[PDB]
């Protein structure tokens, strides 16, 4: 997104009914901190939400 | 009288119904504990792994 919503009125974009390529999240290095609760921070591709 | 009492009255066999019921509850309770979270992020073992 070019511009995001502010922290008090933060946006909420629900995603459903498609294939989620988590590879672009797992292999990326531009993410300074990926400190990830709940599930493993790398192998996201092997779950269905 | 035994034939009629046992066929009619369901609680007549309570001494045996309680043992079968305790075993059904013990196993059903054990499986519901397999459905219990116990403080973990999830109760389901395949999803945890």
């Amino acid at each position: 997104a070019t511009r995001f919503a502010s922290v008090y009125a933060w946006n909420r974009k629900r995603i459903s009914n498609c294939v989620a390529d988590y590879s672009v999240l797992y292999n990326s290095a531009s993410f300074s901190t990926f400190k990830c609760y709940g599930v493993s921070p790398t192998k996201l591709n092997d779950l269905c939400f | 009288k035994i034939q009629d009492s046992l066929s009619s009255t369901p609680s007549a066999l309570g001494k045996l119904q309680d043992v079968v019921n305790q075993n059904a509850q013990a196993l059903n309770t054990l499986v519901k504990q397999l459905s219990s979270n116990f403080g973990a992020i999830s109760s389901v073992l395949n999803d945890i792994l």
